C-alpha cells in the first residue's frame, strides 16, 4: 500500500518520507529510493479469521519447526479476536 | 556426573603439588604463594626482585629442567596498587609438565629482563613495553613492536579507550596521510550484559 | 583414434546449427562443448548438462541476449541467473526447476533483477526513521 | 614413535657409484622432473568456464542476508534484538515501536555489509527465522554507500531469494 | 657502511605485510631487523569486549591458514575453565578435521616456499586439493575458510549425510599428489643447492629461542604435542613424529612431506572410527538447544535468549592451553573473572618466536638464502601481530 | 519414530588408504 | 622515605643532565632530519618544535619520570635517525590539517556544548 | 534554520557543518582544495561533472560516506543547473579556461556559463553565491579574457545581487600554471621577457590561502554582496620573480629581451595545439601585464587570513622541477628575492 | 559526424586493449589474499582472462586491497598507490578493506581505504570467495568498457 507525497516521493512501511525542505532528497536524484511494495499490514489484515470450538487455541505459525514458538491463546472475550504475538493470524470461536 | 563434566586427575595434582612445595622449600627468600588449580595447572607467586634466579633455578635445575619459555605476557588489573602482573610459562619436555611464575610491577617500577635466560623474553617484553608500558632493566634493544612510529600511550591498558585517541586518513592539500582526533559514524554501543543474580556460590566473596 | 576426435568435432560443430551457431557459441562462451538441454528462462537463458564431464564442467548456463532492458550479447554476469536455476547451476541441489519447481508465494518477484551497481536504479542508503524531537511552531497573530 | 627422514646411506660398490656418476654427469632427476611436467602437460586441465560455469556449493551457504516473510505476507520479525545483541561486529542496527494494528514490528533494521564477518550467527540466534544468509555472492558494488544496507533493502532481498531461502532451508534444517 | 634495504611490505616474498630491514654488505646479509604491525589489528582489547561466543571468530582471522586448529585451542581452554566435557562423536570431528587443516597449511607451506625459490608449478598442482578441501569446510559449515565451526561445547552442527564418503575419496587419491610434488622437488640438485645446509638451528638453541613444532624436529628434539600432552581423541590414532638430523631448511621440508603423510594416516583411522551420538554438550547452560525444542519447550526459550544476549558465564580463574597447531605450538592464556566476558586473553603464535630468531638463523648467509630461510618458517603474520 | 540416521561409516569400514613415498627406480644403468 | 626504587637517575639533577643530553642529541639531529626526509620546513622550525615538546614535560618533578620519559625520547629519536618513521609521521608533530579551535568562552558556546 | 542543518560534532570528518554546497568546476586546480576544506568538516558537497569520472576520483576520499555527491551536467543545458543546485544553500563557481576551444570561448565561460549559474541558482532560492573573477579584469584589457571576466562579474551581480565576488591574482601550487609555467621554459634553453620583465609588478596569491578565504566568506555573515580582492603579502618585479623560480629549481637562469609582436608570433604558433596549449596569445599578454592596486576593496586579512608568502612555499612546487643532484636542498638555501613593496 | 565515429572507434580500441590486459600488483594484507590465490588457482585460472600478477608498481595496472589495513601501513599502500603509472584501478576486496569489518572499533585500524586511495570496485565477503572476486573483475571490466575519455576530448 505505497502512496506518493506531496513532492512525489514514495512513502515506506514505517511512514518516512523527506520534508521539502530536507536537503538529504538530493541523494535521490539521477538514482532511485528503495521502497518495498509489500506491506506487511495490509497483508496480514487480508487474511480471513479463523473459527475454532475451544475457548484456548494454539499457533505456531505453520510449517511446524519452520514458525515460530508455539503459543496458546485465550478466546473468552466474545467481541474480540485473539491474536498471534509472533504471526498475526486470528481466531475466534463462531457467534450468533 | 559422567558424561558432560570433565574428569580430574588427582596424580597430576599430587605430584604438582609436591614440587610446587619443593621449589618453595628450595626459594624461601622469594617464593611468596604457590598454588595448583583445580584442572591441574601449577602456579609460583613471588617478589619480583627473584625474577631472574627463579627462573634461572627452574631453567637449569636437574629435577626442574623447564627450558622452554612459552609464553610471557601481563595482566593489567588498576584497583590493584601494583597494576601490572607479569607472567611467565614455561615447559619442561625432560619431565613433561608446564609451571607458571607470576610477579607484580606498577608503572614506575623496573622489571629486571630475563633475555640472558631465555632468548625468547626478547620480543616479548618489547611487547610487555609497548601494550602495558611496563620497563625492563638491561634489555639489549627494547622499543615499540606492535604500534605504529610514534604511537602515544599503551593500548592494552584497561583505561585505554578501544578506538584510541587518533585516526588516519589521506589529505590532499600537504599530499601525505594525517593523523586527527577520532570521529567515529556510529558510536560502538556499550551492552550491559552481567545478571543480577550470582552465578557460582563457590566463589562468593565475604561481605566485608 | 584420431580420426574419432575430428568425427567428434565436426559433430561439434554440427550440432550447434551449423557454423554461424558454432561461431557464436565460440565468440560468446568461449566453449564449444555440446550438452543436454535442461531447460529454459523466461528470460531466454539456457541450461545445459553432460554428466560425462568432471565436477564443475557438468552443468553449465548459456545466457539470453537481452535481459531487462540491456543488450547481453557480449555483457554477461553471473547475477542474471534467477534464484531456482540458481539453486540448481551451483549444485546446492540435483533437482531442476523444472520437475521440482519451487513454492509460489504471492510475494516472491516475478522478474529477477540482475546487479544494477553504476545505474540509476541502483540502491541509496536512508534512514528509515521518523524525526525524533518536535519543535515548538510560534504563533502566526501578532502580539500587541 | 617417530621415524627418520633423512638419514641414509649410500652404497660405496663400483655399481652404484657409477650410477652416481652417471647420474651426476648426465642430469637423470632433471629428467625425471621434465617427465613429470611433460605428463601434467597432457591431462585435462581443472579450470571452469566462469560464469557460464559455477563452483559448486551446499544449503549451508552464507551469503547475502535478507529478511523473510510468513506465507500470509506478515513479516516473520518481531523485534527481539537477539541478533543484535550476539552480532560479534556490531553490524546490525534495530528501532522498534509498536505497529498501528498494535503488532511489534521494526522501524530501522540496517545491516552494515562492510562491518559483517558473515559468520550467520544471527540467523542462528533469530526465533522466528526472519534474518537469514542467503545463496547469493555476487552483489559487488561501485560505492562504499549501496553496501549500508536498510530495512527495505533487506526485504526487497528476502522477496527476491525466497524461491532458493526456502529450498535451501529445508534442506537443512532438520540439522539445527 | 652497509647498504640498508627495505624488503616488504609489498614484496613478493615477505609474506603479507613485514617490514625487513636488512644490512647487506654486497649481497651478504650482515643484519636482520623484521619491523612488524603492520598487520596488528588489537585482537586482544577486542576479544575483551565481547562475550566468549563472541571472540570465537577471531580465532579463525589469527592464523588465517589453520582456521579450525585456532577454533579447537580456544574451544579447549573455555572447555577447562567451565569444567565440561565434549562428546565423543565431536571430538572425533575435531581431530579429523584438524588433520584436514595440517593438509591445508603444509601444502601452502610447502608450495609458497618452493613459488619464493623459484618453483611455481607445484603450487597450482596442490592448490586444486586445497580447493576440495575448501569445499569440505564449506559443506560442513558454509564457509570456505572461516568455518566458527569448532566452539567450546563441541561443534556447531553434525555432518551432513554424504560428507564421510567425499573425504574418503579425496584421500584415497591425495598421497599421489604429494608422489608428484616429492618428484618435483625432493631428488631435484638446485632445491637440495637452495635447502641443504640452509638456516642451521641446534638443538640448545632452539630450546632457548622457544621454537615449537618443526623448528624443534628438524634439529632431532624428539617433542609433539599430540603424543606428550594429547588434547581431544588423538591417545587413540596411531601416527609416527618425523625427525630430521641436520637442522637445515631441506630436513624441515622433507619433515613437512612426511607430516602430510602422517596426517592421511591419522584422517583414515578417523574415517573408519567415526561414532554415533550428539555432537554438542548435553547442557542446555552452556549449549544452545536444538531448533525444535527452543520453540517447544519454555526452559529451552530461555536457555537460547540467555545464552544467545548474555552468554554463559564462567567460573572466575586462568588457564594456559596448548595445541600442536600445523605451524608449532598455538596456545592461549585466558582469564575470567566469572563474567560472561573474558577479563584477558593472551595469544601464544608459535610464528613470532620463530620470526624473532631469523636474525640468528641468517648468519653467514646471502639474500636468497634468507627468502628461503623466509619460507622455511612458516610465518603467517595475523598470528605473529594479532 | 524411525531409527536413528546419521552420516556414519559404512557397514565394515572404508577402504585402505595409501600413505608411504612411492618413486620407482625407473631407470637403465 | 617511601621506599621507592631508581631507573636511572638517583635524584633531579641526574635527570636533568640526561635531559641536557638527550636535547643536545635531537638539536644536533633536526638539520639532518630535514635533509633526508626532504620537509618543507625550516630548521629553525623543527628546532623550536624540539624545543617546544620538551616544555611541554618542564612542569614534572619526579625522578622516575623524567626518567621514562628521556627514555621515550631517545626511543623516538632512534626511531627518527635510522628513517624508520616516514615523512607524515615526521610532520605529525605540526598538526597541519587540523584546524585551529579558540580558547575563549563566547567561542566555545556558539560551536557547541563541549567546555 | 531547518533542524537538519544545524551544525553538531567537533567540526571534524564525521561532523554536520550545516553547508549544502554545489561547486561548479570542482574538478581543477582551485576546486580540489574548496572541496577538500569543505569535506573536511562534514559539509554535503555537491560535484557538477562534464569530464570522465575517472578525472573525479581524486575528490572521492574527500568526504565522509554520503558526503559527496557526483552528477553530470551542461554548461549550456539550465535544467541540469537546476537539478545540481535544488538543494543547495551555497553556491560556488570556479568554472573557467585559459584558453579558447573550438565549442567554448571566453565568453561562454567567463559570461554565459556564469550568469546561467547566478539566474538558476537564484529562481532555486539558493541563498549564498561565489563567483571568482580576476583582479585584473578591465572592460578595456587588451587580453580577451580579462574583458570577460569584467562582463561575467557585472552579469552575476546583476542576476545575483547578493552574490559576494572574490578576485585573486596568479594563484601558485603544485598543479598551478604560474611557477610551474615559468619552471618548464627551461626545456628551450632560454627566458623570453618582454622588456627583460623589467616593466611588470606581481603580487601571487597562495592557493590555500585562497580556499580559506572562501570557507570564511561562506561562514561569514557579513560578506553577503561584498567584493574581495585575494592577493599575496608582496609584490615582484616579473624579472626577479622568475629569477627567483629558477634559483629555488637550481636551473641556470638565460633570460632574454623578445618583441611583443614576436611573443605575440610564438602566441599564435602554440595556440593551434589540438590539445592543451603551452601557451597562448592571450596568455603572453596576462603573463607581461601588472597587478592591478585595488586598496578600497576588502582582502584576505578582513577574512582572518594572514597571507602566506611565496618564500615559505616555493619549495613544495619547484623540488619537483629540480635534478637529482639538487633534490635535497632545504628551503632557507635560495636566498628571497626583491619584492618593490611601497 | 566523421569526427564523432573515429573517436568513438577508437575508444572502443583503446578501452578493450586496457580491460583486455589488466595486470593486478602481487600485494595482499590478510585472510582475503588466500581467496586471491585461490582466483589464481587452475580451477578459476584469472591468468586466461588476461588477468597477471606484476610485482612492480610500475609495471602493474590495478591494485587490490585484500586484507586490513592498520595505520602503520597506510602510509605503504599509498605510497605504492602513487607509483602505479595511469591509468589505475583500486579493487577493494573484503569487509576489512571495505569499512573495516571485524576491527572496525579498534585503535590501529583504518576504517575502509576508501580513506586512502579512491576505490573502483567493492567486494562484499569476509572473505568473499574466489568467484566472487572474479565476479568483481569482471564487473571493473565491464565498467572499463564503459568510459568515454576521447569522446569528452572531442566534445571538449
Ligand atoms: C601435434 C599433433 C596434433 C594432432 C591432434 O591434435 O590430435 C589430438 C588427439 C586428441 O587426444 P586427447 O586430447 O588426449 O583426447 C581428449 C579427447 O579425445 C578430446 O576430444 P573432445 O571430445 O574434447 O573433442 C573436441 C574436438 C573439437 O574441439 C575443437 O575443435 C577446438 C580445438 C581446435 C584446436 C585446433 O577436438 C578436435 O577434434 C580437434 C583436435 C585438434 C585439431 C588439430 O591426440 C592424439 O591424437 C595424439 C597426438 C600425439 C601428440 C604427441
Ligand atoms: C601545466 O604544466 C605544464 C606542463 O605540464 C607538465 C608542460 O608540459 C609545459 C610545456 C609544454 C611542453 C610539453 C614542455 C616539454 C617540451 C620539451 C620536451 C622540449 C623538447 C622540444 C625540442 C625539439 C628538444 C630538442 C632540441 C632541438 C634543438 C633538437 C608547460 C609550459 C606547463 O606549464
Ligand atoms: C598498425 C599498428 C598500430 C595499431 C595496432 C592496432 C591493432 C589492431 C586492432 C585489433 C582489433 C581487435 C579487437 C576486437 C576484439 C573484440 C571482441 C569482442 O568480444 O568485443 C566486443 C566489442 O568490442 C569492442 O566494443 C570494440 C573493439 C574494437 C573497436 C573498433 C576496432 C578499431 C580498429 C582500428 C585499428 C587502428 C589503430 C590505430 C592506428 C593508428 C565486446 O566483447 P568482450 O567484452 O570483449 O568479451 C566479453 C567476455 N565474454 C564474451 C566471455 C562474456
Ligand atoms: C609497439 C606496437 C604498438 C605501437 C603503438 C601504437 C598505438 C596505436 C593505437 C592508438 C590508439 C588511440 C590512442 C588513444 C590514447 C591517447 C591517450 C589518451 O587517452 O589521452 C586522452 C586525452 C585526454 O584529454 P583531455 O580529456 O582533454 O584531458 C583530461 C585530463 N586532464 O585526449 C586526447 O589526447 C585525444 C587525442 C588523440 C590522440 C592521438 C591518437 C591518434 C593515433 C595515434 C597512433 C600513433 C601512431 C604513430
Ligand atoms: N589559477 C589562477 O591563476 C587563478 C584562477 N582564476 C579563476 O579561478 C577559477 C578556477 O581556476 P582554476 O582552478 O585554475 O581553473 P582549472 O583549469 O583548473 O579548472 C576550471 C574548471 O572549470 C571547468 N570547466 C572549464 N570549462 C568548462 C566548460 N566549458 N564547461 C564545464 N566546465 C568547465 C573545468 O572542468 P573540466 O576538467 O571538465 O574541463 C574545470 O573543472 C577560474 O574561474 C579562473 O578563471 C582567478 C585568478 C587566477
Ligand atoms: C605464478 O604466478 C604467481 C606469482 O608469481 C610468481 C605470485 O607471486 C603469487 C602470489 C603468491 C606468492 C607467495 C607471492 C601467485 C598466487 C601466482 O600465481
Ligand atoms: C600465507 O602467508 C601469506 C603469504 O605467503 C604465502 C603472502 O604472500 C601474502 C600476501 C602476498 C600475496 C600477493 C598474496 C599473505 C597476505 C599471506 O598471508
Ligand atoms: S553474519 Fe555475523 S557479523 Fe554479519 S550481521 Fe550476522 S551476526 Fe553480524
Ligand atoms: S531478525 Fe530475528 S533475531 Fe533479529 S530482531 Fe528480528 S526476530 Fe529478533
Ligand atoms: S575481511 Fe575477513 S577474511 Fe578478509 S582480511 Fe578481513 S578478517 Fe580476513
Ligand atoms: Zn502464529
Amino acid at each position: 500500500g505505497v502512496r506518493t507525497s506531496p513532492t512525489g516521493e514514495k512513502v515506506t512501511h514505517t511512514g518516512q518520507a523527506y520534508d521539502d525542505g530536507d536537503y538529504r532528497r538530493v541523494r535521490f536524484s539521477d538514482r532511485q529510493k528503495e521502497v518495498n511494495e509489500n506491506f506487511a499490514i495490509d497483508l496480514i489484515a487480508e487474511q480471513p479469521v479463523s473459527e475454532v470450538g475451544s475457548r484456548v487455541i494454539s499457533c505456531d505459525g505453520g510449517g511446524g519447526a519452520l514458525g515460530h514458538p508455539r503459543v496458546y491463546i485465550n478466546l473468552d472475550k466474545e467481541t474480540k479476536t485473539g491474536t498471534c504475538g509472533y504471526c498475526g493470524l486470528q481466531f475466534r470461536q463462531p457467534h450468533h | 556426573t559422567r558424561p558432560t563434566i570433565r574428569p580430574r586427575n588427582d596424580v597430576v595434582h599430587k605430584q604438582l603439588s609436591a614440587f610446587g612445595q619443593y621449589v618453595a622449600e628450595i626459594l624461601p627468600k622469594y617464593v611468596q604463594q604457590v598454588q595448583v588449580s583445580c584442572f591441574n595447572e601449577l602456579e609460583i607467586f613471588i617478589h619480583p626482585d627473584g625474577v631472574i634466579p627463579v627462573l634461572t633455578f627452574l631453567r637449569d635445575h636437574t629435577n626442574a629442567q623447564f627450558k622452554s619459555l612459552a609464553d610471557l605476557t601481563a595482566v593489567d588489573v588498576p584497583t590493584r596498587q601494583n597494576r601490572f602482573e607479569i607472567v611467565y610459562n614455561l615447559l619442561s619436555l625432560r619431565f613433561n609438565s608446564r609451571i607458571r611464575v607470576k610477579t607484580y610491577t606498577d608503572e614506575l617500577t623496573p622489571i629486571e629482563s630475563s633475555v640472558t635466560v631465555y632468548k625468547a623474553a626478547n620480543w616479548y617484553e618489547r611487547e610487555i613495553w609497548d601494550m602495558f608500558g611496563v620497563f625492563f632493566a638491561n634489555h639489549p634493544d627494547l622499543r615499540r613492536i606492535l604500534t605504529d612510529y610514534g604511537f602515544e600511550g599503551h593500548p592494552f591498558r584497561k583505561d585505554f579507550p578501544l578506538s584510541g585517541y587518533v585516526e588516519l586518513r589521506y589529505d590532499d592539500e600537504v599530499k601525505r596521510v594525517v593523523a586527527e582526533p577520532v570521529e567515529l559514524a556510529q558510536e560502538f554501543r556499550k551492552f550491559d550484559l552481567n545478571s543480577p543474580w550470582e552465578a557460582f556460590p563457590a566463589y562468593r566473596q565475604p561481605p566485608e | 583414434e584420431l580420426v574419432q576426435v575430428l568425427r567428434r568435432g565436426l559433430q561439434q560443430v554440427s550440432g550447434h546449427g551449423g557454423l554461424r551457431g558454432y561461431l557464436r557459441v565460440l565468440f560468446r562462451a568461449n566453449d564449444v562443448r555440446v550438452g543436454t538441454l535442461v531447460g529454459e528462462d523466461k528470460y531466454g537463458n539456457k541450461y545445459y548438462e553432460d554428466n560425462k564431464q568432471f565436477f564443475g564442467r557438468h552443468r553449465w548456463v548459456i545466457y539470453t541476449t537481452e535481459m531487462n532492458g540491456r543488450d547481453t550479447f557480449w555483457d554477461v554476469d553471473g547475477s542474471m541467473v534467477p534464484p531456482e536455476w540458481h539453486r540448481w547451476l551451483h549444485c546446492m541441489t540435483d533437482d531442476p526447476p523444472t520437475t521440482k519447481p519451487p513454492t509460489a508465494r504471492k510475494y516472491i518477484w516475478t522478474n529477477h533483477k540482475f546487479n544494477v551497481s553504476g545505474t540509476p536504479q541502483q540502491y541509496v542508503p536512508y534512514s528509515t526513521t521518523r524525526k525524533k524531537i518536535q519543535e515548538w511552531v510560534p504563533p502566526s497573530t501578532p502580539y500587541k | 614413535t617417530y621415524k627418520f627422514v633423512n638419514m641414509r646411506e649410500p652404497s660405496m660398490d663400483m655399481k652404484s657409484v657409477t650410477d652416481r656418476a652417471a647420474q651426476t654427469l648426465l642430469w637423470t632427476e632433471l629428467v625425471r622432473g621434465l617427465g613429470m611436467t611433460l605428463s601434467y602437460l597432457f591431462r585435462e586441465p581443472a579450470t571452469i568456464n566462469y560464469p557460464f560455469e559455477k563452483g559448486p556449493l551446499s544449503p549451508r551457504f552464507r551469503g547475502e542476508h535478507a529478511l523473510r516473510r510468513y506465507p500470509s505476507g506478515e513479516e516473520r520479525c518481531i523485534a527481539c534484538k537477539l541478533c543484535e545483541a550476539v552480532c560479534p561486529a556490531q553490524a546490525i542496527t534495530i528501532e522498534a515501536e509498536p505497529r498501528a494494528d498494535g503488532s511489534r514490528r521494526t522501524t530501522r533494521y540496517d545491516i552494515d555489509m562492510t562491518k559483517c564477518i558473515y559468520c550467520g550467527f544471527c540467523q542462528e540466534a533469530c526465533p522466528v527465522d526472519a534474518i537469514v544468509e542467503g545463496p547469493n555472492f555476487e552483489f559487488s558494488t561501485e560505492t562504499h554507500e549501496e553496501l549500508l544496507y536498510n530495512k527495505e533493502k533487506l526485504l526487497n532481498n528476502g522477496d527476491k531469494w525466497e524461491a532458493e531461502i526456502a529450498a535451501n532451508i529445508q534442506a537443512d534444517y532438520l540439522y539445527r | 657502511s652497509n647498504l640498508t634495504l627495505n624488503f616488504g611490505p609489498q614484496h613478493p616474498a615477505a609474506h603479507g605485510v613485514l617490514r625487513l630491514v636488512m644490512e647487506l654488505s654486497g649481497e651478504m646479509v650482515r643484519k636482520c631487523d623484521p619491523h612488524i604491525g603492520l598487520l596488528h589489528r588489537g585482537t586482544e582489547k577486542l576479544i575483551e569486549y565481547k562475550t566468549y561466543l563472541q571472540a570465537l571468530p577471531y580465532f579463525d582471522r589469527l592464523d588465517y591458514v589453520s582456521m579450525m586448529c585456532n577454533e579447537q585451542a580456544y574451544s579447549l581452554a573455555v572447555e577447562k575453565l567451565l569444567n565440561i566435557q565434549p562428546p565423543p562423536r565431536a571430538q572425533w570431528i575435531r581431530v579429523l578435521f584438524g588433520e584436514i587443516t595440517r593438509l591445508l597449511n603444509h601444502i601452502m607451506a610447502v608450495t609458497t616456499h618452493a613459488l619464493d625459490i623459484g618453483a611455481m608449478t607445484p603450487f597450482f598442482w596442490m592448490f586444486e586439493e586445497r580447493e576440495k578441501m575448501f569445499e569440505f569446510y564449506e559443506r560442513v559449515s558454509g564457509a570456505r575458510m572461516h568455518a566458527a565451526y569448532i566452539r567450546p561445547g563441541g561443534v556447531h552442527q553434525d555432518l551432513p549425510l554424504g560428507l564421510l564418503d567425499d573425504i574418503y575419496e579425496f584421500s584415497k587419491n591425495f598421497s599421489f599428489r604429494i608422489d608428484e610434488l616429492e618428484e618435483m622437488l625432493t631428488n631435484n640438485r638446485i632445491w637440495r643447492n637452495r635447502t641443504v645446509d640452509i638456516g642451521v638451528v641446534t638443538a640448545e638453541d632452539a630450546l632457548n629461542y622457544g621454537f615449537s613444532g618443526v623448528m624443534l624436529r628438524g634439529s632431532g628434539i624428539q617433542w609433539d604435542l599430540r603424543k606428550t600432552q594429547p588434547y581431544d581423541v588423538y591417545d587413540q590414532v596411531e601416527f609416527d613424529v618425523p625427525i630430521g638430523s641436520r637442522g637445515d631448511c631441506y630436513d624441515r621440508y622433507l619433515c613437512r612431506v612426511e607430516e602430510m603423510r602422517q596426517s592421511l594416516r591419522i584422517i583414515s583411522q578417523c574415517l573408519n572410527k567415526m561414532p554415533p551420538g550428539e555432537i554438542k554438550v548435553d547442557d542446555a547452560k552452556v549449549s544452545p538447544p536444538k531448533r525444535a525444542e527452543m520453540k517447544t519447550s519454555m526452559e529451552s526459550l530461555i536457555h537460547h535468549f540467555k545464552l544467545y544476549t548474555e552468554g554463559y558465564q564462567v567460573p572466575p580463574g586462568a588457564t594456559y592451553t596448548a595445541i600442536e597447531a600445523p605451524k608449532g605450538e598455538f596456545g592461549v592464556y585466558l582469564v575470567s573473572d566469572g563474567s560472561s566476558r573474558p577479563y584477558r586473553c593472551k595469544i601464544k603464535a608459535p610464528g613470532f618466536a620463530h620470526l624473532a630468531g631469523l636474525d640468528k638463523m641468517s648468519k653467514g648467509h646471502m639474500l636468497a638464502d634468507v627468502v628461503a630461510i623466509i619460507g622455511t618458517q612458516d610465518i603467517v603474520f595475523g598470528e605473529v601481530d594479532r | 519414530a524411525s531409527k536413528v540416521k546419521q552420516d556414519m561409516p559404512p557397514p565394515g569400514g572404508y577402504g585402505p588408504i595409501d600413505y608411504k613415498r612411492n618413486l620407482p627406480r625407473r631407470g637403465l644403468s | 622515605g617511601t621506599s621507592v626504587k631508581p631507573i636511572f637517575s638517583r635524584d633531579m639533577n641526574e635527570a636533568k643532565r640526561r635531559v641536557r643530553e638527550l636535547y643536545r642529541a635531537w638539536y644536533r639531529e633536526v638539520p639532518n632530519t630535514v635533509h633526508l626526509f626532504q620537509l618543507d620546513i625550516s630548521v629553525k622550525q623543527g628546532r623550536d618544535k624540539v624545543r617546544e615538546m620538551f616544555m611541554k614535560n618542564a612542569h614534572v618533578t619526579d625522578p622516575r619520570v623524567v626518567d621514562l620519559l628521556v627514555i621515550k625520547g631517545k626511543m623516538e629519536l632512534e626511531e627518527t635517525i635510522n628513517v624508520w618513521k616516514q615523512r607524515t609521521h615526521i610532520m605529525r608533530f605540526f598538526h597541519e590539517t587540523e584546524a585551529p579551535r579558540p580558547t575563549d568562552f563566547l567561542s566555545k558556546f556558539y560551536v557547541g556544548h563541549d567546555p | 534554520l531547518h533542524h537538519a542543518l544545524i551544525p553538531h560534532g567537533k567540526g571534524g570528518r564525521s561532523s554536520v557543518s550545516g553547508i549544502v554546497a554545489t561547486v561548479f568546476g570542482a574538478t581543477g586546480f582551485l576546486g580540489r582544495y574548496v572541496v577538500n576544506h569543505l569535506g573536511r568538516m562534514g559539509s554535503q558537497v555537491i560535484v557538477p561533472y562534464r569530464c570522465e569520472p575517472y578525472d573525479t576520483m581524486h575528490l572521492r576520499p574527500m568526504g565522509d560516506l554520503g558526503q559527496i555527491i557526483f552528477m553530470e551536467w551542461n554548461g549550456k543545458d539550465k535544467d541540469s543547473i537546476r537539478k545540481v543546485v535544488e538543494h543547495s544553500n551555497v553556491v560556488i563557481n570556479l568554472v573557467g579556461r585559459e584558453w579558447e576551444t573550438k565549442n567554448f570561448d571566453f565568453e561562454d565561460v567567463f559570461v554565459k556559463i556564469p550568469h546561467a549559474i547566478a539566474q538558476v541558482s537564484k529562481e532555486a532560492g539558493v541563498e549564498k553565491l561565489i563567483h571568482i573573477s580576476h583582479l585584473n579584469a578591465d572592460i578595456k584589457s587588451p587580453s580577451r579574457y580579462l574583458r570577460s571576466k569584467a562582463v561575467g562579474e557585472k552579469e552575476v551581480r546583476a542576476a545575483f545581487p547578493e552574490a559576494t565576488i572574490i578576485k585573486p591574482s596568479d594563484i601558485f601550487g603544485r598543479e598551478d600554471r604560474f611557477l610551474n609555467y615559468f619552471a618548464s621554459m627551461r626545456w628551450f634553453g632560454g627566458v623570453p621577457l618582454i622588456s627583460l620583465g623589467k616593466e611588470t609588478v606581481k603580487q601571487p596569491v597562495y592557493i590555500v590561502d585562497v580556499s580559506k578565504g572562501i570557507i570564511n566568506a561562506i561562514k561569514d555573515p557579513d560578506a553577503k554582496g561584498k567584493t574581495f580582492a585575494f592577493v599575496g603579502p608582496n609584490r615582484y618585479l616579473l624579472f626577479d620573480l622568475v629569477q627567483y623560480i629558477f634559483a629555488v629549481a637550481y636551473r641556470p637562469f638565460l633570460p632574454y629581451p623578445l618583441p611583443h609582436f614576436a611573443y605575440r608570433w610564438v602566441g599564435r604558433l602554440f595556440e593551434v595545439s589540438p590539445f592543451e596549449p603551452w601557451t597562448t596569445r592571450d596568455k603572453v599578454e596576462r603573463v607581461h601585464m601588472s597587478d592591478m592596486t585595488l586598496p578600497h576593496l576588502p582582502g584576505l586579512e578582513d577574512l582572518g587570513i594572514q597571507a602566506t608568502p611565496l618564500e615559505l612555499k616555493a619549495i613544495e612546487v619547484l623540488r619537483r622541477h629540480r635534478t637529482y643532484r639538487w633534490l635535497t636542498s632545504e628551503m632557507e638555501d635560495v636566498k628571497p628575492a626583491k619584492t618593490v613593496n611601497i | 559526424s566523421r569526427g564523432e565515429y573515429v573517436v568513438a572507434k577508437l575508444d572502443d580500441l583503446v578501452n578493450w586493449a586496457r580491460r583486455s590486459s589488466l595486470w593486478p600488483m602481487t600485494f595482499g594484507l590478510a585472510c582475503c589474499a588466500v581467496e586471491m590465490m585461490h582466483m589464481a588457482a587452475p580451477r578459476y585460472d584469472m591468468d586466461r582472462f588476461g588477468v597477471v600478477f606484476r610485482a612492480s608498481p610500475r609495471q602493474s595496472d590495478v591494485m587490490i586491497v585484500a586484507g586490513t589495513l592498520t595505520n602503520k601501513m597506510a602510509p605503504a599502500l599509498r605510497k605504492v598507490y602513487d607509483q602505479m603509472p595511469e591509468p589505475r584501478y583500486v579493487v577493494s576486496m573484503g569487509s576489512c578493506a571495505n569499512g573495516g569489518g571485524y576491527y572496525h572499533y579498534s585503535y590501529s585500524v583504518v576504517r575502509g581505504c576508501d580513506r586512502i586511495v579512491p576505490v573502483d570496485i567493492y567486494v562484499p565477503g569476509c572473505p568473499p570467495t574466489a568467484e566472487a572476486l572474479l565476479y568483481g573483475i569482471l564487473q571493473l571490466q565491464r565498467k572499463i568498457k564503459r568510459e568515454k575519455r576521447l569522446r569528452i576530448w572531442y566534445r571538449r
